[PDB]
């Protein structure tokens, strides 16, 4: 009766999540570095601190001080349970990092490994993780930050009697970019782990201090007056699109709101419309050039960090040569800082320029949700999302007419994306957010609105593809890269595309074709055409008059 | 083959519907909503046994609806009355059709690029409204299908449902796993860029939570295990697609620790012995695919420290690894390649025969199953074996210019290559003599390669830079901040006296008597290879007084007036670059001749680019 | 061990071995100047995720047994890491005494 059942397994081996938490903090190694995190940590002493204890985690005053979390770790397995083993480990290693950093003559070296470290026990078991410890945590990265205010406050030009006679090092230097850069990536680990929580349980997480801490280190990191760190910057908005993010994604979305002021809001927005008007350039990526309008990533902070590779990692080998390995130390091991740089790839500009398009995407998206949240008026969506988001998509449309069509690189489609996507930020705020787009505002982008939308209706002409010869010819001269990229994503890396049955590769003859048409800039997609009609022809606002809106459409048919 | 023809006319029905001109996408609900009649008259005729096993007649049943919505977006938001709009009854009847088609991955990717399309770019339309109530129920059609996998822990479940479960939390995560490309900014979990979205943590946990299934329950049925290495083939597919996809190159990661997910849970795979089936390629693919991804870069340690291999090893025995012959196969060859990293070079000789180096075998053979040849036709695992065998020859690497002209003249580098006097005869002589007519493809690759091929040119008297070791241009691809015509030299070469490629060119292409009639892509082509070419050389004088506008020039002339943009937006990039010479231009009067020239437009669809002209 | 300050682990993390300059054996390299602990921690670390414990034991046994020989059969080296060694061994045997197969008993 009913043998239909799947039978269970009598000896199922639930595996102990808490030596596997071990196993990983205990073969945690950071990207480019030759020891393990604690195996680091074994060659470190603190030899200004005689003798730390918080809550039985002695250090002694020479003694390694991974000797002391492997005695911690190896001591609260047998104890404690999951979710106390992780905010024991929590709450001991940031009081280690928390001494460590208020102390005038000790040197910081531990606390870049104790930050990854952490990060470890963070983002492990995402649901194990409770969120009083990741209030604890956020809290105590943002005022480590505050701790380390001068790494993002050098200024942005120096003397001209700065004279660089001084011995040139970078080991200090590399690790509190180190310290700094960790704490960011921290922040926003603690914000993806508190997004992955149910719902109804994230104002167990936010209060005052958070909104106050966190409004603090982001006007730290996107900065107006000193030298960016391009690090800091892309987890910065990573927290702003997790805030967004969730307060669009829980039911009790008032509490955040109501937790939130204007003017948290408009300090925010501000430094993100400055942030957008930045240019992105292959030649002059890693150059150190004009500030705050080239989004640069210099050449002394480039490693990959916590969450995302970034750069090519060029100081990741001087991560592991911050230490002696054979040696229980406490200052660094000497880094020359003008050793590094050696000429043999540009293809390093173009994954540079790859992630700082996604940082574009990333901030217009944010703009994106904080349109939904505040549907109704604001002070914050409030007009400029036409000033800022036009003159950014009537640029980038400008200067992709008239500079990147035919230069073989791989970033045209997402740089062709951009614009794509900032129209519709544009078109749900013309459509349903009119009421508070104003007149005066209006007029003060009348030229690069009017124009940004000419440039997609110019495509319902389409008297350039039309067929399937020469669209091929003209993919060979604008999107070979594409070309490459589908070749070896259908031998090696795609279920899909072996043995092709002629009607999975008519698809891709339909939309390599669109991708070439989006690319070269004439037939964009027609729902776009669409979107862009629909604001200048639509009589929500006179754009243009019926005597000059004619004398648009002569300028392609009509 | 009974209905194709009925197909055929539905789509010219719908392609009828459009409206008085060409220009028709109709946002709104129009005041005639009959084509919904054939909307219910689609999917209808899609969950049915006999006709649909057929490609074509499923292919365009899909397309047909795919250019329905498309050209319909009202149809998505339409608001059928239950609760919702009726693009939540859309999905979950979506999501039978994949489930009915879990084995086949040409119709479950074509289908879920197409249900890519109907929210991303069709759901901009809407927004909060619209995004806020299929975001939703993603969230809840995947909240009952991981609640429903839990109550198979107290036994009490069926086993067709234990199937079907498996299977639609399967698609549904298939549908997330792919490209950013695909679902855009639709659906509120997947929302964020650079990489690292909502989705990656509640996946890493299903993933856990079906794994721990797959520990809890006890099952030795055939297709169980079939379906079960689709979740291996699931969480390959998330990692090898969020890679940023370079040239020719690793397509590099972007989260180390989604590939020490990957490795982790397709270890534990392997360790429990989950998935074993006979001559399937599945699990080989993952291996082979993951290992790829870490021949030689930063990822080798996370791949052989989160993948450990050798503690199968077992030289001893035929059956040389224990799990199938293809997955012991891939297995093999990825062991060889780590050890033949491992040892030193003197401790390798190359083969001469398989063309790959190779270590000193056994005492056994254990070197069949590495290069036996490789399997049946599995056609990307051989070439997965052909990259993994063949990367570490450190022969001359893949470059973009070295691809295009073998791609054009095939096998062109078994010879000296690199030297540069030749390349040019060997373009002459193919763009001289070995077209008739039929080149109007061939011509724009190989003006293509003149234009790549005129920057190396000027490289020299920039004595030291080679063929090989040229990616892109300085000047020409790569770029700057401020005025870009900073960059190029006055006093740079002139392009008739020096650069031979600009011989070349003049003397195929600008002098051949019908110009106007090309093609449109070898007229862009000529003018982007123009434009490189005058970029850094200095251009010809445009007039010595006989009238004599010098041939390209005058196809700026042709192609800065035309009837299509793209030609006119091309064309005006190398007006500024005759305004930039000496010799020619030290007392302005190539500024006059482009001045007077663009004082000469009075044409209405000229204005565009005039305008760019000017500036 | 009774007696001892540190433990037998953190003990041969303070060892080096400067007479042997490569240590190998079965993927259980050791560096001329690196600590010994550190290698047996890496082996430890790395024979848990892939062997159960029956085999866990006896790779244990044979590569610290292979250690303790060539660190034995020396001329020059001295041999301070063989006790801690022999006792970490007595320490892998008699843990659980069904799992010790009885093979590696016998080498
Ligand atoms: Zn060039």
């Amino acid at each position: 009766l009913k043998k239909n059942m799947v039978p269970l397994n009598p000896n199922r081996i639930i595996p102990d999540e808490t030596s596997l938490f071990l196993e990983s903090i205990l073969l945690h190694q950071i990207i480019g570095a030759d020891l393990s995190t604690i195996e680091i940590l074994n060659r470190l002493k603190l030899d200004y601190i005689t003798e730390f204890k918080f809550k039985n985690f002695v250090i002694a005053k020479g003694a390694p001080i991974g000797k002391s979390i492997v005695s911690l770790l190896l001591r609260c397995k047998k104890t404690l349970t999951l979710d106390r083993f992780i905010d024991t480990l929590l709450e001991d290693i940031a009081v280690l990092i928390k001494e460590i950093s208020v102390h005038p003559n000790e040197s910081k070296l531990a606390v870049p490994f104790l930050v990854a470290l952490m990060y470890q026990i963070v983002q492990f078991r995402p649901s194990a993780t409770h969120n009083l410890a990741l209030k604890d945590c956020f809290l105590f990265i943002c005022d480590l930050i505050r701790i380390y205010h001068h790494v993002l406050k050098v200024p942005i030009h120096e003397s001209n009697m700065n004279l660089h006679v001084e011995p040139q090092i970078f080991q200090y230097e590399l690790i509190d970019y180190l310290i700094i850069s960790y704490s960011f990536d921290l922040l926003e680990g603690i914000l993806r782990v508190l997004q992955s929580h149910p719902k109804q349980t994230y104002m167990e997480f936010f209060d005052e201090n958070i909104l106050k801490s966190f409004e603090f280190v982001y006007k730290l990191a996107l900065t107006i007056s000193y030298k960016p760190m391009v690090n800091v910057i892309f987890s910065a908005v990573e927290v702003v699109n997790i805030i967004t993010s969730i307060i669009l994604n829980m039911d009790n979305s008032s509490d955040l709101k109501s937790l939130i002021s204007g003017s948290w809001w408009r300090d925010c927005i501000t430094r993100l419309y400055a942030l957008l008007e930045k240019e992105i350039k292959s030649g002059d990526v890693y150059n150190e050039n004009v500030d705050t309008t080239t989004l640069h990533m210099s050449k002394y902070h480039d490693f990959f960090g916590l969450i995302r590779n970034i750069g090519d990692n060029e100081l990741g080998g001087l991560i592991s040569k911050l230490i002696y390995t054979d040696r229980l130390q406490s200052v660094p091991r000497v880094i020359s800082k003008e050793d590094i740089g050696m000429f043999t790839a540009p293809i390093i500009g173009y994954k540079m320029e790859k992630w700082l398009l996604k940082l574009k995407d990333e901030v217009l998206n944010i703009f994106e949700n904080l349109l939904m949240i505040y549907g109704d008026d604001a002070t914050i969506v409030n007009g400029e999302m036409l000033i800022h988001s036009s003159k950014f998509l009537s640029r980038e449309q400008a200067l992709m007419i008239e500079r990147y069509v035919g230069q073989d690189s791989p970033n045209l489609d997402l740089r062709c994306h951009l614009i794509e996507h900032t129209l519709t930020i544009i078109y749900r705020l013309w459509k349903d957010h009119f009421k508070q787009l104003r007149e005066e505002q209006i007029k003060q982008v009348e030229s690069q609105l009017i124009m940004s939308l000419w440039r997609f209706l110019v495509c319902q002409t389409e008297t350039v593809t039309a067929n399937e010869r020469e669209m091929r010819d003209h993919r060979h001269l604008v999107d070979s890269l594409h070309d490459l990229t589908i070749k070896d994503q259908a031998s090696y890396y795609e279920d899909a595309f072996e043995d092709l049955p002629e009607y999975i590769e008519e698809e891709l003859k339909m939309q390599l074709n669109k991708r070439t048409g989006r690319i070269m800039q004439v037939k964009y997609d027609e729902k776009f055409q669409e979107m862009a009609r629909t604001i200048l022809e639509s009589k929500s606002f006179d754009l243009t008059t019926l005597e000059e809106a004619d004398s648009l459409y002569i300028s392609m048919g009509l | 083959e009974s209905h194709v023809k009925y197909l055929d006319e539905l789509i010219l029905a719908i392609k009828d519907l459009n409206s008085g001109v060409d220009s028709k996408v109709q946002i709104k609900k129009v005041p005639s909503l009959k084509i919904l009649n054939t909307l219910i008259r689609n999917l209808k005729d899609q969950r049915r046994n006999n006709i649909m096993k057929n490609d074509t007649i499923f292919s365009k049943t899909v397309s047909a609806l795919a250019l329905l919505l498309e050209y319909n977006p009202f149809l998505l938001v339409m608001k059928d009355s239950n609760g919702n709009f009726e693009i939540q009854r859309l999905i979950d009847d979506f999501l039978n059709i994949s489930v009915l088609n879990y084995d086949n991955y040409h119709r479950i990717w074509f289908m879920r690029r197409k249900l890519g399309s109907w929210c991303k770019a069709c759901v901009e339309f809407y927004g909060k409204p619209a995004k806020f109530q299929l975001t939703a129920h993603f969230e809840n059609t995947m909240n009952l299908y991981e609640q429903a996998l839990t109550e198979v822990l107290l036994g009490k479940t069926e086993l067709l449902k234990f199937y079907d479960t498996l299977k639609g939390l399967y698609i549904l995560l298939y549908w997330f796993t792919s490209e950013y490309s695909t679902f855009g900014n639709s659906i509120a979990f997947l929302d964020s860029s650079l990489g690292f979205t909502k989705f990656d943590f509640n996946f890493q946990r299903l993933i856990r939570i079906v794994l721990y299934v797959f520990d809890s329950c006890e099952l030795a049925a055939l297709e169980y295990a079939e379906i079960q290495l689709k979740y291996i083939s699931l969480v390959v597919d998330y990692v090898c697609n969020r890679t940023i996809s370079t040239a020719l190159d690793a397509p590099a990661l972007v989260c180390c620790e989604q590939l020490k997910f990957v490795l982790t849970t397709m270890h534990h795979f392997l360790d429990n012995k989950y998935g074993l089936l006979d001559n399937d390629p599945t699990m080989a693919k993952g291996i082979l695919r993951l290992y790829s991804l870490c021949i030689s870069n930063d990822f080798s340690k996370c791949f052989v420290d989160h993948f450990p291999i050798d503690q199968w090893a077992d030289f001893s025995q035929s059956e040389h690894f224990p799990f199938t012959q293809l997955t012991n196969k891939a297995l093999s060859i990825v062991y060889f390649d780590l050890k033949r990293r491992s040892l030193p070079v003197e401790a390798l000789k190359y083969d001469n025969k398989f063309n790959i180096w190779v270590y000193q075998s056994e005492p056994d053979s254990s070197l069949k199953n590495v290069t036996s040849p490789f399997d049946d036709r599995y056609k990307q695992l051989e070439k997965l074996r052909l990259l993994v065998l063949k990367k570490f020859n450190k022969t001359e690497r893949g470059t973009l210019l070295k691809y295009r002209v073998n791609q054009l003249s095939p096998g062109f580098f078994q010879r000296a290559g690199n030297d540069f006097k030749l390349i040019l005869n060997e373009a002459s002589v193919s763009i001289q003599t070995c077209f008739k007519t039929n080149n109007i493809t061939r011509l724009t690759s190989w003006t293509v390669i003149l234009g790549r091929l005129a920057c190396l040119e000027s490289e020299k008297f920039s004595s030291t830079k080679d063929m090989d070791n040229w990616y892109v241009c300085h000047l020409c691809d790569i770029e700057k901040t401020g005025n870009p015509f900073v960059r190029i030299n006055p006093n740079r070469p002139e392009a008739a006296g020096k650069s031979e490629i600009f011989r070349i060119l003049h003397s195929n292409f600008l002098s051949h008597p019908n110009i106007d009639e090309f093609s449109e892509s070898l007229l862009s082509g000529i003018l982007f290879s123009l434009h490189r070419i005058f970029s850094h050389f200095q251009p010809p004088k445009l007039t010595d007084g006989n009238g004599q506008i010098n041939k390209s020039f005058k196809l700026v002339q042709k192609c800065f007036m035309n009837s299509n943009r793209y030609l006119r937006l091309l064309s005006t990039r190398i007006i500024p670059l005759f305004n930039i010479s000496d010799s020619h231009n030290s007392e302005d009067e190539h500024t006059a001749t482009l001045i007077k020239f663009l004082q000469s437009q009075k044409l209405p669809v000229v204005k565009e680019n005039l305008v760019i002209a000017w500036t």
